[PDB]
């Protein structure tokens, strides 16, 4: 029924993959995709990034335990990577 | 109800 993907993104010039996110530990709701900017890293990439996608790892860590503040960190370390790349391993429906 | 851009 449900199935991981992973993701894999570079940002564009103004630092943004082009997705919203909603939830967290702290938000009582796993944390999800709420929105695709159109046309941008998160919907360019192959395979790409859908809204309702559920988070599970954001570069290798599993963010079940982290608030929502704690993971647009995770989020923004990505881009002062090593790749740059951020990686995220989703499950979708 | 926290949705932040990323
Ligand atoms: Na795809
Ligand atoms: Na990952």
């Amino acid at each position: 029924d449900s199935y991981l993907v992973l993701i894999r993104i570079t940002p564009d010039e103004d630092g943004k993959f082009g997705f919203n996110l909603k939830g967290g530990v702290d938000q009582k709701m796993p944390l999800v995709v709420s929105r695709i900017n159109p046309e941008s890293p998160a919907d360019t990439c192959i395979p790409k990034l859908n809204e309702g996608d559920q988070i599970v790892l954001i570069n290798g860590r599993d963010i079940s335990e982290h608030t929502h503040d704690q993971v647009v960190m995770f989020i923004k370390a990505s881009r002062e990577s090593h790749s740059r790349e951020l990686a995220l391993v989703i499950r979708r429906r | 109800s926290k949705e932040t851009e990323c």
